[PDB]
């Protein structure tokens, strides 16, 4: 399962602001091997950039531009890590 | 509209099996 022992961060997974990058981490060295599914849905677009890490922690970051919450479905081996669905209320940038 | 990316967790170095020998 893994989703039963995942520990994640989220400086920009609980709230973001257009023109500002947002990211999170899925620390789970315990679950060891076991990829993880992560995707977002909503009327907008963003630049995603992930990087595997022998630490099992999935480091990913993106910069959105159109305000609005983003349904982030985070599931391990297709399960549901603590609070899988994490919406992020996005706010305008500086314009 | 709909996009994401798949990951692949994995350990760093290998490990000596049990001292079966």
């Amino acid at each position: 399962g893994g989703a039963h022992k995942v520990r994640a961060g989220g400086p920009g997974l609980e709230r973001a602001e257009a023109g500002v990058p947002a990211e999170f981490s899925i620390w789970t060295r315990e679950a060891g091997a076991g990829g993880l599914a992560i995707a977002v849905e909503g009327p907008s677009k963003a630049e995603i950039s992930f990087e595997d890490r022998k630490d099992g922690s999935c480091g990913v970051a993106y910069v959105v531009q159109e305000p609005g919450d983003y349904e982030v479905s985070v599931k391990f081996n297709e399960e549901h890590i603590p609070d899988s669905p994490f919406v992020v209320p996005v706010a305008s940038p500086s314009g | 509209w709909k996009v994401g990316f798949f990951k692949r967790n994995r350990p760093p170095l290998e490990e000596d099996d049990e001292e079966g020998e």
